[PDB]
């Protein structure tokens, strides 16, 4: 059947540049289960990065949460790298604080 | 070569006494019975020249002449209901049976306290409703075809709850005709 | 026990069908009979191992026996012709005095099989009358418009065949009797306690085994290939 | 209204060995428990804090119901592909959930069970919990068995008492957390997306449940993002909508949370 | 707890 | 422990046989089956329930509101009803794999409606070790005890029925190669 | 219907490889082994849903290795066959996992030493002349002695047709010595006719017992016969006297 | 005493097709019929005068029994050639026999039913007429088929009834023939041998039945004797001899018995 | 008249 | 298995030097059944030589009858030309009137 990605990228708690944080990348209504899925600081891959169990919705599209402990600051860019069999290449996603 | 007569009656539990006429019988010629329960398999029950003969299902009763045979069904059973065929077989390196026309033999249930009525069953997908159940009846009572040809009625048909110990006898009658109703249905049954 | 094969059969008139029986094991004798339309069973053939010792009821040409295995046997109808619509009996022997028969192929050979139909099958609920003056639910059963005659009814509570309670005719009804290319009926009732039909949302299932066209033989008709197969009709129980 | 739903994933993988099989458990929107046969614990674990005191008769049960329906759904992946005539060499997803539902009182008020082979409905238990629903040739098969068998039965059974008796046990184990109602904190913002133009986002943040109504009205075309989860238990929306220039105090938000008294209406502060 | 039985297709 | 159930239980045939079994411990998605063995053949399904009462072709299965208690009735027992009968609880699993208590073995005491106790002596065909006695004929209520005279030999005693002629007789055989000994004195009384 | 096993025997010596088949009734997805080891209830070994194990929860050892691959019949194979293991092995299929059918199971006895098999010694003794003028029937008796182990299954025979009606065998055999174990069994059996069926003298009776002991392969050197599987067998003609 | 005896022989030819086979009937000493495949009439026919009156019914039937006989015995010869593994091109014989005997009361005496494989024994049946002797580990085989199905019975039947009772007939239906006796014409020759020894021949000719004692006496007896052997006309001749010292034959008398005689007649050698 | 039924080996 | 044939040759009534006769070959107790029998005059078969059907004694040995209408002469010899599978060449046996 096959489904691609959605992909918003976002903070657990509204960004101050200062103040500790988490990073989310939340992938939903995707098909089939193989993702892959990168938080990005600086155009480099995040190596310790945690995610939700697989789970589905009725429609039977898969969702993950991928998230890590970040601090935000006024030049670091952070984003989101998703790649899925339904992506002909990997889609980033820039986080913005405004979204 | 072996006649008997066409049909006969046995109330279950009591046993069963089917005659068979062969006066044209030598002394190399044996009498055997089988039988055909519905339209499968012919299975044989017994056989004999001259002594008499029983077996766990049977007994052969030969007259002296030879001329007359009797076979005994101890204690008859709805099982029993069946084609009764009486077959000469004269010694021979093949013995193939020649089937005559048979005794059918009806096991009557005996249903001692009845209650006749008439029924009607609603059909799943409905508005038709289209069958009529006549159930309860004795056997010794004949269920008649119409004679309308716009309904059909059944054959009796007996019935077995056996861990309840019950048996109905049941009849069904269905129209596809505008004029459709039951009770009507099985008008001409005794 | 003797095994046949097939339990049922319907070809068209000119085409070739051919009937297999299996001996219980050790049997020197095999014996073909036959029950033609009209006529009473009747011997065909005596098989003493792979050699034939009484031909003597084998029809014509047409007909062709063989056991050169001298275990199981074939019999090839070729042509079949509409005479030939019977059932054929085959049985074995050790002593040649009790011959143990088979459950017999059913055969209907058919001038065009474009007059086969499967059968259409609903199952009718008790009569609330009957269950309060009883203590009893009969359900009835009925499969109509088949042809030819070759269906086995088996009544299913939930998903086990129950035999107990049940009785269906021995012969179907010819709907249009007068007629001959007519289609047959089918009735059978399965009797429950009334508690059991009512109490339980029980499942009870009519099961109807039609025989027709195999997926070899053509049929270019605008309806379905009526095609072998099981029709059926479900009642849930009801304590309303 | 209460739910206890699980939701089984299993994908084959040709390339490697046994297909993938994964289980999570869900009170309402809280996930509690899950199953992951490709981990180092090849065993059902708690993921919700109150779970954390169960014991080992309860994770030793519950171990063996997930290892044995991985074993079953083993089978399925390999039994699909023959009736689909699919090649060994191709991956395919099997995917099972079933869930109860509380009413207004304490009492069962539905059950459901469906699996999906592919993406797409297979087989699917219908409202009376009696019979099941094919959406295919090959599922008639497999629904063949599942009627023969009375699944319908041996399912009811789980979704009508021991399904019902353990979403209420679980629901007092957590009651702490579970049972509260956490409201949304509502902001309104604004980013002139050019000079004529001009965008308005109301947000919606750190609610549970997930269930939400945010709609923007005047005295009209909004964008929405699916409701999103914060990594706390909690979760976040935003509804937008591009609006002239000034006016944008025409422009109300309208939020509803089973979690507030009443219905919050916003409107962009500066 | 989970349905401690599943379908075989 | 999960299911216990008597010993051993005896019915006269044709009339109904009532076979306890407790199992207080039992969950709500635990099962009652029953299953039996005639002789030692295949164990044979009879039936099974949750909490409502259910009967099919063979048996009725009557579970105690309290669901600690039930009865398996055959309606009217047979000599085929010998057996034991096997209660097992089967929590709903993906095997639904049995465990079998002792279970209840069930005496179908054949109804002999004229008995006619007897010893019998039976002669050996090529003979001189005319050896065996026959206890044959005997009302069911009768036991048969066991030699003590190891030089001796006595068989349990053995219902057969000649259905055709409607007749049933109770049998059981003793045997001693010790020469001068006596049948008429064996099955002491 | 019904499940199907092979061998419906088995008597070997302990290391020696024993292999048991069974046929599922044809359809069935679920087979189970189930055993019932001398002195101990019957329990479950096995559970296959198809060619794949599902539950080996009962299964004893390394020496016990069971396969269906072919997701239809399945075997079972000890290796090496071991005293303890002495018991009958049942089978069974399901289908819908509820109710399940068991085969007539394969009855397996794993022996020290070989040298202490023996077939039955069988003799049929003819009715009892005050019995026939009583009763006006006339009780058969057919008594197997001596063998070892107790793996025998007797039937009446009438005119070269196995007899049902009017038979009764016992169902446990005798202990010839009780006390000693490796004592040596006896097994008796009935066949009940009508006086005037006795008394023809055409009629055949014939008391058959099939005895399971040692295959062609197993080695032998004792001084007598070799105990093989074979079927000994006692006759009596009727007399009119 | 008088007999219905039967002798059938199938014989294999792997060389032509199905194996030849033959059945002669003889009452007592007197053949009567015949049936023979490989011939011009495949059918049961007479070979005495008085059964060529027996109607179209008897030879319709007796044929069926002989051509039945015949393809039974075809499908005996080859399943024998299986049980002893033999090859297809040796040729094998298989030979049926039965016969009843009527006492002097009229009465069953006796039956006997054997059938020989290669001229040696196979399978026999007993006296007593219910069971049978294997004479070979092969014969058991075919044995436990003949014992299984109570061939034994139908023999019996045979035997016993249908035998008897056509013996009776044929008896009648020949009793100018059958039930006369003719008595020996008995006379005595001489021949050398050397000088001092000598032969004494005693002959009896044209005597029916074939049974019949010879015996060569000397006042105060070692004799040749040869088969019985047929005139071709019904009656049957024999001689017994004896080597007696030369010159002194009258020392010597020949004694002949037979039924058809008033009393046993005595010779000398005619000088 | 000769034996009507012979012996199959 | 395997028995020679025993040859009496003889006439069916005593022999008379110009009287119509039948020269009988009697062979007898050989197995198995295929036999080769001619009646001789002076060497030289004789045509129309019918024989008995074929039968067999207790000890399962058969016989034959062979036999044709002829008129003994003072000069004229005959024999029987026996020969048979037991038999390495074929056996005459000459007939002589007095045995």
């Amino acid at each position: 059947i096959q489904r691609t990605p959605k992909i918003q990228v976002y903070s657990r708690h509204p960004a101050e540049n200062g103040k500790s944080n988490f990073l989310n990348c939340y992938v939903s209504g995707f098909h089939p289960s193989d993702i892959e899925v990168d938080l990005l600081k600086n155009g480099e891959r995040i190596e310790k990065v945690e995610h939700s169990d697989l789970s589905f919705s009725k429609d039977w599209s898969f969702y993950l949460l991928y998230y890590t402990e970040f601090t935000p600051t006024e030049k670091d860019e952070y984003a989101c790298r998703v790649n899925h069999v339904t992506l002909s290449q990997p889609k980033i996603v820039k986080w913005d604080r405004d979204m | 070569k072996t006649t008997q007569p066409p049909s006969m009656d046995v109330a279950e539990g009591r046993a069963a006494n089917l005659p068979c006429n062969h006066s044209t019988i030598s002394g190399n010629e044996y009498v055997y019975w089988y039988r055909q329960i519905h339209s499968q398999g012919p299975q044989y029950i017994i056989h004999g020249l001259k002594n008499n003969e029983t077996n766990e299902m049977a007994s052969l009763i030969i007259t002296e002449d030879r001329k007359s045979s009797t076979l005994i069904l101890p204690h008859a059973t709805l099982r029993d209901t069946a084609v009764y065929y009486c077959i000469v077989v004269r010694s021979s390196n093949t013995g193939k049976l020649i089937f005559g026309q048979g005794t059918t033999l009806q096991v009557k249930p005996d249903i001692q306290n009845p209650d006749p009525a008439v029924y009607q069953l609603r059909d799943s997908k409905s508005s038709d409703k289209s069958v009529c159940l006549f159930t309860d009846f004795d056997s010794q009572t004949n269920v008649s075809q119409s004679k309308d040809s716009d309904v059909y009625i059944t054959d009796k048909c007996v019935l077995d709850m056996r861990s309840m110990d019950f048996k109905s006898n049941s009849a069904v009658a269905w129209s596809n005709k505008s004029d459709f109703a039951c009770a009507n249905a099985f008008n001409n049954s005794i | 026990g003797v095994t046949q094969f097939p339990s049922h059969s319907v070809i068209e008139k000119g085409q070739t069908v051919t009937l297999r029986c299996d001996p219980i094991s050790g049997h020197d004798n095999l014996y073909w009979y036959r029950r033609v339309m009209g006529k009473e069973i009747k011997f065909l053939l005596h098989f003493v191992k792979e050699s034939k010792q009484d031909e003597s009821g084998m029809p014509n040409n047409r007909f062709l026996a063989e056991r050169t295995g001298g275990t199981y046997s074939t019999l090839k109808v070729q042509p079949a012709e509409l005479e030939d619509s019977g059932v054929y009996f085959c049985a074995s022997s050790q002593d040649r005095d009790t011959q143990y028969f088979g459950p017999g192929t059913r055969l209907t050979v058919l001038e065009d099989l474009k007059n086969v139909f499967p059968p259409e099958v609903a199952v009718f609920e008790p009569s609330e009358a009957e269950i309060s003056h009883t203590q009893k639910a009969t359900l009835v059963c009925l499969a109509t418009g088949f042809y030819p005659d070759h269906v086995e009814l088996s009544w299913w509570v939930n998903g086990k065949e129950v035999h107990s309670g049940v009785c269906t005719d021995p012969q179907p009804l010819k709907e249009q009797p007068a007629l001959n290319d007519s289609r047959y009926a089918l009735s059978s009732r399965l009797r429950v306690s009334a508690t059991f039909w009512q109490n339980p949302r029980n499942h009870f299932r009519c099961q109807v085994q039609f025989y027709g066209l195999s997926e070899n033989d053509e049929w270019t008709q605008d309806r379905a290939k009526p095609v072998t197969q099981i029709v059926s009709a479900e009642a849930w129980g009801r304590a309303d | 209204s209460h739910s206890l739903k699980y939701f089984h994933t299993s994908v084959s993988r040709p390339g490697r060995g046994e297909p993938r099989f994964i289980s999570v458990g869900y009170v309402d929107d809280t996930q509690f428990v899950r199953f992951d046969n490709d981990a180092a614990s090849p065993r059902m674990v708690p993921r919700a804090p109150w779970m954390e005191q169960e014991g080992s008769e309860y994770w030793d049960r519950e171990t063996r119901s997930a290892r044995d329906t991985a074993q079953i759904f083993r089978v399925n992946l390999r039994t699909l592909r023959g009736y689909y005539n699919q090649s060994e060499a191709g991956s395919h997803t099997l995917q099972w959930m079933h869930g109860c539902e509380l009413g207004p009182d304490g009492r069962f008020l539905r059950g459901y069970e469906q699996c999906a082979y592919d993406g797409k409905d297979y087989l699917t238990l219908n409202e009376d919990l009696r019979s099941w629903t094919a959406v295919d040739t090959a599922a008639q098969i497999s629904e063949q068995k599942s009627n023969d068998a009375s699944e319908a039965e041996h399912q009811r059974a789980y979704l009508e008492d021991t399904c019902v008796e353990w979403l209420h046990k679980y629901l007092e184990k957590g009651k702490e957390t579970l049972l509260h109602l956490e409201p949304p904190k509502t902001h309104v913002t604004h980013h002139p997306i050019s000079d004529h133009e001009a965008t308005l986002r109301c947000w919606a943040l750190g609610f549970y449940p997930a269930e939400i109504t945010l709609t923007w009205q005047q005295d009209q075309d909004t964008e929405l993002v699916e409701t999103r989860p914060a990594g706390d238990g909690t979760f976040q929306k935003w509804a937008a909508v591009v609006v002239p220039s000034g006016e944008e105090q025409r422009y109300t938000c309208h939020v509803q949370h089973e979690g507030l008294p009443e219905p919050v209406t916003l409107r962009w502060k500066p | 707890v989970m349905a401690p039985r599943t379908l075989i297709a």
